[PDB]
């Protein structure tokens, strides 16, 4: 431990939350969860101060579902901090430069030291959004504005941790990182269903809510048909086909996130100790659908970047390009979904390589994480070891033989079919998206799933 | 260190709220 | 998106 | 000859379906019904907080 001790004055400099006296009730826990959530959404509404202009192209938009951001205002980091930090501790531990360890001091000054980094990345990153030319021109805007919104963002940065640490001490329901994504995501399909939002393009005022449209298009032309079909079928505004569509894709992805091999176990140390060790087909919940849209996105922002400044490079033009900014060429253009169903026709290469790739991408994220998350059957067979579990039908030596056919398994056809799932509900143009809905259904589940275990227990 | 429960973080994530507001209640009025 |  | 690694990838894939537990009629409505209240309470709480924050926006920035 030498990385960590030099570090140590200046891990306990930053506020910590208090480890709770008793455990506290699901009933508080998701009071204080939706305590949590309800900051970080009002966070989320408030703009920062020294915003100069925000009419150019937002340069990190292919994040904003995935790091829970809102361009513009205090969340414009989002999760980031909690995302980048997490990642710089796994990979020094994985590396060996730290310890996790088990002492309580020691995970004290492990979790400080992520807090450290938090700051860090949250200043990092803060910087880099303002040079990035977005709140406007940073010579124009000053340093002391452009000081001050990093001043903003940082504050902002040190809550979210402050917020994410207090649902992982036991106060709420689990951690920032899914409570947040999952927000922002149900409220984008709650908005486009009732937003008061009206817009005029000429026919009239017209609800931007698909269901608020459907009331007013009713009592308005009084109960045309043509009302209902408007309703239904408009590409201007969410459309009552989207939803049905989001609503098809949750009752779908239900479905599949029950769908459990279930293994018969007994305890051979401690007789009498007999249950089930559930494999979920979704083995990895959302990690294939987070890593492939952390993969395109950060992809996305390398691709303009590079297409910006070093336009007419072949290696660029190959990368990506760009022509709002959409992909039309490149690598980044067959990393993207279809458009319509007449780009399907007019270009079936590029859909076939996007299904593949999705596919392809979260079947392989997926058995991947497991030999990295510690999900990996020898781990599992090490589990089960430890605690003298073993199967019911095999002997104590065919623990992990077992384990080998069921869980590579698991994980790459979970993957497989999450990422099916994703292309269904972006083929459906489910309001939420592939990537949005499978995450909110798969964080719920989560939610869902930390229930019954309390309940199961009492 | 500094250990605070859940119920200052929501005093506190409010007062930053509010300070945010002000800065722009301030701006509105050292600008017009 | 995660990068230190 | 990538053929046999698929061909097997997908009868095991086929394989691992059959022999998994499916949800019932009664723990399907179980996780619909909480994954709608689990929705609800995330998408409703923000929809009024970015509702009621646009006058607020308007009136303050």
């Amino acid at each position: 431990i030498k990385f960590l001790e030099v570090i140590k004055p200046f891990c306990v400099i930053l506020p910590e939350i208090q480890k709770p006296e008793r455990k506290i009730q699901f009933k508080e826990k998701v009071l204080w969860t939706a305590i949590t959530l309800f900051i970080f959404l009002v966070c989320c509404q408030i703009p920062l101060f020294g915003i100069m202009s925000s009419d150019s192209a937002d340069p990190f938009y292919w994040m904003r579902v995935i790091l829970a951001s809102n361009r513009g205002t205090l969340m414009e980091l989002g999760i980031s901090p909690i995302v980048t930090s997490g990642l710089i501790m796994q990979l020094l531990a994985g590396a060996k430069i730290i310890e996790v360890g088990d002492t309580p001091k020691d995970r004290a000054l492990f979790n400080g030291a992520q807090k450290l980094f938090g700051m860090i990345i949250t200043i990092g990153q803060s910087i880099v959004y303002v040079m990035t030319g977005m709140y406007g021109d940073p010579s124009e805007m000053g340093a002391g504005i452009c000081l001050l919104i990093t001043i903003q963002l940082f504050v902002a940065g040190l809550i979210v941790l402050l917020l994410d640490e207090l649902l992982q001490k036991g106060y709420g329901l689990g951690s920032g990182i899914s409570l947040f994504i999952a927000t922002n995501i149900c409220e984008t399909i709650v908005w486009k269903a009732f937003s008061p939002t009206t817009v005029n393009t000429g026919r009239g005022m017209e609800f931007e809510g698909a269901i608020i449209a459907l009331f007013h298009l009713l009592a308005t032309r009084t109960d045309k048909v043509r009302a209902l079909r408007e309703a239904f079928y408009r590409q201007n505004l969410p459309n009552l086909m989207n939803l049905i569509a989001t609503i098809f894709v949750f009752a779908v992805v239900i479905y599949f996130q029950g769908f459990r091999y279930e293994l018969p176990i007994r305890s051979t140390k401690v007789r009498g100790q007999i249950g089930i060790y559930p494999i979920k087909l979704f083995y990895t919940s959302n990690i294939p659908i987070i890593l492939q849209s952390a993969l395109v996105s950060n992809l996305y922002v390398i691709s303009q970047m590079l297409s910006a400044r070093f336009s007419g490079n072949l290696l660029v033009s190959l990368l990506g390009t760009w022509s709002r900014a959409y992909p039309v060429g490149g690598l980044c253009y067959y990393l993207s979904p279809p458009e319509s169903f007449g780009s399907v026709l007019e270009d079936p290469v590029h859909a076939v390589v996007y299904i593949v790739f999705m596919l392809g991408s979260c079947a392989f994220f997926s058995k991947t994480w497991i030999e990295v998350s510690g999900s990996s059957p020898r781990d599992i067979a090490k589990q089960f070891k430890d605690q003298g579990m073993v199967i019911n039908g095999k002997r104590e030596t065919s623990i992990y033989r077992e384990l080998k056919k069921i869980i590579p398994t698991a994980a790459a056809f979970g993957g497989l079919c999450i990422g099916a799932l994703s292309v269904l509900a972006d083929f459906l143009g489910a309001i939420g998206s592939g990537t949005g809905i499978l995450l909110a259904v798969t964080i719920i589940y989560q939610y869902f799933e930390i229930f019954v275990k309390e309940q199961s227990e009492v | 260190g500094l250990k605070v429960g859940p119920v200052p973080v929501l005093v506190m994530s409010l007062l930053f709220i509010a300070s945010v507001f002000m800065l722009h209640i301030w701006g509105k009025y050292t600008r017009s | 998106y995660a990068i230190a | 000859q990538f053929v046999e690694p698929s061909r097997q990838f997908v009868k095991d894939s086929i394989r691992l379906v059959k022999r998994c537990t499916k949800p019932d009629r009664k723990e399907f409505q179980k996780i619909a019904m909480a994954t709608a209240i689990g929705f609800a309470i995330m998408g409703f709480i923000g929809f009024f907080v970015k509702l009621i924050h646009i006058p607020i926006n308007n009136i303050i920035v």
